[PDB]
């Protein structure tokens, strides 16, 4: 619904969460293989809370075989790594992160992955996303 | 209608289409999050009824004028938050009637200046944000002096590019100031000479300021004369960021005295920049986010009195034999470093938890040279060998291997040294208690936590005998079936009791008659049918006793304690949820 | 006075008070232990009642004197066992009657030659052991000329001091001889040049027989000429031992033609004497008992084709990059050790097991640097971090990880690459099964080995849909509670199923259906009450029912299940025995 | 009793274990001190079995507060590091083992441990020792 992208190995898309919208325009360059990728993800929002302790919950299915939640930390609230984790609510974020894997076996086939992004201090639900990659 | 979180003290009205200030809704509140309504402008006098106010949160509402008087009676509000918000001119008097404020964030308002920023009167004032705004100039106002409490001003992301001596004049006549100053996502390019004499800061933080080393380099050379409690360098991942990282672009740190040093994220990285001798001075050296490969060429004459790598990269465990080093952290470290041995005679403190670390023969004074050692942290590592019971370790009050591997540990009597040991963690760490004197020389041991373990044959023996100064235990997911007669007849000062998510069919009153001082106890997620024993021999200081998801057996044989169920449900908890089996 | 441990078989007679072979013992024995009784002398004729006896003991039995035809009517002995008797001279005729020995016991029997020892006529016997004897020469007698079927003589702890030309003689005369030579502690001072020139051993076994560096060395240098399969050399710890040990000493062996080469426990150790140059051509290398502490010197153009390292010191993971190593062992090291990358593009066996061995990583070929690895011995290690599910080792068969902490295993498909393997076993690993496809790509999976681990909820899930070619399950000790309904039904070459020590309250007859080559079903000691879900549907099959140590409620309610024991009878394991609770 | 040495902080005493008596003198030079001892274990007897796979069970016991038995292996059956390991049943072995440790802190008092030799191969029990420790 919102972006698309295709690569050798992977055609990755997604759109906002069910019950749960607020806005964020996501994109990485380049589109994803998912046997190995260097590029940078590309994010413009405003967030709906205070990023200092942001990570996310991650709920990944493959062809409906669905994996335990997988929490994912991106700001830990000391010296943190990224420009962003010292936004604020109601701040304007737009920024570019590198990304670099080596690329695991994966099996072929239906993968969703819900991406809860969370602000760890309040453990409020900031954004959303459902994603869609067919390996 | 606004989402009611506390009722009469704390309300939501996020993204809730609001045009004004809700004025049909409670006027009784001290918290109110009016955030992401369209205000558009902000009408004065609005909280004239609201004046139990603490705090108050306007961000990204929109407005674009702050009206003249418009925080009529709010003198209680300490928090302020006005994010986003196009206001960019405050017109004199624009926070008048704010006479308690502490805290004020002001970031991306589009504020240009700070010279005409009408905060001259807040006396109360504590800390100041003004980060993502249009500040072209460092320049320290004069009202400031007026600004007696003022301990936080935040600079960050503006379009300061140069630092003037003048700029910074009212600390050098002002030495008694307590301030501190972050200063990151500014295009700096130039310091004047001797722009930081005769000027103290408590911390400062400059990171991702500079494009070229070069820059770097000169603009540390103009922090000549400054003296700085903490000094805070570095870049991030998702910015701008130098090329090489040479050592020799911090010369210009040895004329600033620094207590405490702390560097993060770099592009590039050398490992000998830990051994620069313009930082053997500092009280506290910190490396986070780093790509440090090893640390082992380090002085001796280095004053480091803690040290703290956080995030980093290490491939081996540094060598270390500072003499002075009191307090050593490393944590959360990439790769699965094992154990090597060091001499660290002054060493109290010490943090080595999620590291996969393995650790073979622990534990004892040879490891470390240290006989001071206070707190010891091994939690969320890999496998840990237990060879000595702490020999030379008996200062210690802290233990923790929560959740890694620990081996042998039921081998003999691993902790017998530690007789002012206060708090013991060994959850997680797959123990199966298969003797008596596991716990033997636990003496003051107050809090034992050792959830996510198990027993021989899923029974609780005599393993707390003689830990009588125990005040919490925790013994939930240990697999418990049965529970040895006496058990816990020696902890006379026992608070709380936790043995839930166990396998028990029963309880029985025995086991906790001696419990005199029992506050908590949590059954809760056995499988629970019925408790035998004199019921009125539970402790009577038995507050909250969990007893929920059970199966309880509603049968005519068990009505002694059905009816005790109903005599003492004021302290059995969420009772009326409880249901038969 | 015997104790009888096989009815008419086999018969302990040790340590009594005979003076002679009882004469009320069976005549098919076919086993006597008749050592440590006072016999003093062998009369002849003694054994003619036991025609069929295989195996005679007579240890320590104080004899002094065998007289002619003590072992006249024995023709199906195969072992003579005499150690320890003061038999100081064997009369020509000792052994008369001996037509089918194969092996022949004669430790510390005060014997001098091997001349005047009357085996001449032994044509059968494989093995020769004379050790702890007098014997003064290395001299092969020429009756070794009958003795066509020999492979082994034992000739340590001897007084054997010189090795000479004609000692070899027999050996020189015919290279078709197989044959085997402990010369283990003997005090060997001198060997005479050109005396190892035309002969053949199969293994030669040099340990403890060297006071003196400089005998050592000139003793080995007149090996010269000798091809062995297996020359192991070394010394013990309750035994004089080398002062100094030195690469140099092993000069020699270079014009030594050798197969395989073991060292054992040596004193003064040095890690380059393994990568001596005259070890080069060595095809299989092997430290047992070996102060090594590194292992990071081998030249490529080493030959190697196997390395075995039991229990050695080595305090890192060697790093190794032979390119001809088809087989890697390091198992029983001191310490812990975290591995490390190696460079084995031969490699196909490796065998890492019970070395508290640490593993971040695992596993993949950068991790080894081979694409022919069939078999992977992970067990009884440290923490093993799945970050890697086999890439590039896809020819693996043979994958073991027993007893030792996996982590990271249930957040991915770990064995996706896998579709080869064969064996699989991850028993005792803290595995929390929370995943239903941990078991992906393991298509030709026979044996699955997962006891003493868990799952959510306890309940058995669907993880094995896709291991169609499961003849052999393990299911012990997972602490299961309950079974999801299709779970086996793919399994349609299962013939053992193990879920025995379990909480299973019942069992379900629609589980194992499906199920149709189950010959053992095992469901011992669990908490299993009664079977539901129509009994047609057990497997025609199954042999070998276990539904021992269970908690069978015996009424009329469940009567059903309680008629299937009449025509199933043959089928449950210990019908008989089982008790109603 | 069969033996007795008293030490700096132990006296140590052995007898046979009460159903099996097969006979041996084991001796230490020095007496061990638990806080750490070099030295060398003196033994001299016939083994009623071989002694290729020879380990111990021992079972230790603290004023009355018994371990878990613990397994000694000293033979492995493989290029072994002791002598001994060669010796057949009924051969005369008379050896001087070396040992050294440094000590871990022991309570407190009274110890009993009997040792079980066990030929590894058959699992026959080869000679069994009471062993009584007051530290
Ligand atoms: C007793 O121990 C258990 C953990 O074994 C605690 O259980 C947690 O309780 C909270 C409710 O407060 C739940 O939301 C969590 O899911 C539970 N944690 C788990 C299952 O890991 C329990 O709180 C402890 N009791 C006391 C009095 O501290
Ligand atoms: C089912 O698995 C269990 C493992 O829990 C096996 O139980 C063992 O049985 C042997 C006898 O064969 C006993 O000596 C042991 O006490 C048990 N071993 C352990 C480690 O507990 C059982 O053998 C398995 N069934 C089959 C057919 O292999
Ligand atoms: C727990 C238990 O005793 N299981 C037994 C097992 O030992 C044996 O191998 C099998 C067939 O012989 O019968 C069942
Ligand atoms: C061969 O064994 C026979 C059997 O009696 C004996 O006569 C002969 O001397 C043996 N050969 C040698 C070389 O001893
Ligand atoms: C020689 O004998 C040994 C037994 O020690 C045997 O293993 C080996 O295979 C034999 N070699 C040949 C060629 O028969």
């Amino acid at each position: 619904q919102q972006w698309f992208c295709n690569s050798s190995d992977a055609i990755i898309s997604y759109s906002y969460c069910d019950h749960l919208k607020f806005p964020i325009s996501i994109s990485s360059e380049p589109c994803i293989r998912l046997r190995g990728t260097n590029g940078f993800v590309h994010v413009e929002f405003i967030p709906r809370g205070n990023l200092k302790y942001l990570y996310f919950n991650l709920f990944i299915s493959v062809n409906s075989i669905e994996l335990p939640k997988r929490k994912e930390v991106l700001c830990h609230g000391h010296d943190d790594d990224y420009s962003f984790c010292r936004a604020l609510k109601g701040e304007t974020v737009n920024t570019s992160i590198p990304f670099s894997f080596e690329g695991i076996l994966f099996p072929k086939g239906h993968y969703r992955c819900v991406a809860e992004a969370i602000a760890g201090d309040t453990e409020e639900k900031l954004f959303c996303l459902n994603f869609t990659i067919i390996h | 209608p606004c989402i009611e979180v506390v009722p009469n003290i704390t309300y939501q009205c996020m993204d809730q289409k609001l045009s004004k200030v809700p004025d049909d809704i409670p006027s009784s509140t001290k918290n109110i999050d009016l955030s992401f309504n369209p205000l558009k402008i902000l009408k004065s006098y609005s909280f004239s009824n609201f004046s139990e106010l603490q705090w108050l949160d306007l961000s990204r509402c929109e407005i674009e004028t702050i009206e003249d008087k418009a925080w009529h009676g709010l003198h209680h509000l300490s928090n302020l938050i006005l994010t986003g918000n196009p206001i960019q001119s405050f017109s004199p008097g624009s926070f008048s009637g704010l006479t308690s404020l502490e805290n004020l964030v002001a970031v991306e308002t589009k504020l240009a200046s700070l010279e005409s920023f009408p905060i001259g009167q807040l006396i109360t004032l504590k800390k100041l944000n003004v980060a993502h705004n249009f500040i072209h100039s460092c320049k320290l106002p004069a009202y400031f002096s007026n600004l007696t409490n003022l301990v936080h001003v935040d600079l960050s992301y503006n379009y300061i590019q140069t630092i003037t001596v003048n700029d910074l004049q009212f600390l050098r006549e002002n030495p008694q100031v307590n301030l501190s100053l972050d200063m990151s996502l500014n295009p700096i390019d130039f310091i004047q000479d001797q722009a930081f004499q005769g000027i103290k800061l408590h911390e400062l933080t400059l990171r991702g300021n500079f494009n070229s080393s070069n820059i770097m380099k000169t603009c540390l050379q103009n922090l000549a004369g400054l003296h700085v409690h903490r000094l805070i360098l570095g870049e991030f991942k998702d910015e701008r960021n130098l090329e090489i990282f040479e050592p020799s672009i911090m010369e210009g740190l040895c004329d600033v005295t620094i207590d405490e040093f702390r560097l993060t994220y770099t592009n590039d990285f050398s490992d000998d920049i830990v051994k620069f001798h313009c930082l053997a001075n500092v009280s506290a050296m910190s490396l986070a986010g780093v790509s440090i490969k090893y640390l082992e060429d380090v002085p001796k004459h280095f004053k480091w009195q803690s040290l703290s790598i956080i995030r980093c990269q290490l491939k081996q465990f540094p060598t270390l034999d500072l003499p002075f080093l009191k307090s050593l952290t490393l944590t959360m470290n990439k790769g699965s470093i094992s154990f090597k041995k060091v001499a660290l005679p002054s060493l109290s403190y010490l943090d080595l938890s999620r590291n996969a670390l393995s650790f073979s023969g622990c534990c004892s004074y040879s490891d470390l040279g240290t006989n001071s050692l206070r707190h010891l942290d091994l939690s969320f590592n890999g496998a840990i060998i237990m060879s000595a019971n702490f020999m030379g370790l008996e200062e210690l009050q802290h233990l923790d291997f929560q959740h890694s591997t620990l081996k042998r540990v039921t081998e003999f009597s691993a902790f017998l040294s530690l007789e002012k040991l206060l708090y013991l963690d060994i959850s997680y760490t797959n123990t199966k208690i298969d003797f008596d004197g596991i716990f033997l020389g636990l003496t003051s041991l107050n809090t034992l936590k050792m959830a996510g373990n198990s027993f021989k044959d899923n029974t609780l023996s005599n393993v707390f005998a003689n830990t009588t100064n125990l005040t919490f235990l925790d013994l939930s997911k240990c697999q418990l079936e049965q529970i040895s007669w006496g058990v816990f007849d020696t902890l006379h000062r026992l608070q709380l009791l936790n043995m839930s998510h166990n396998n028990l069919l029963f309880l029985d009153s025995s086991h906790y008659n001696q419990l005199y001082s029992l506050s908590t106890l949590d059954c809760s997620f056995n499988r629970i049918e019925t408790s035998k024993g004199i019921l009125q021999h539970f402790p009577k200081s038995l507050a909250f006793f969990n007893l929920t998801n059970n199966s309880v057996a509603c049968i005519c044989e068990h009505q002694k304690f059905l009816q005790w169920v109903k005599e003492q449900k004021q302290f059995l908890v969420n009772v009326e949820q409880m249901t038969c089996a």
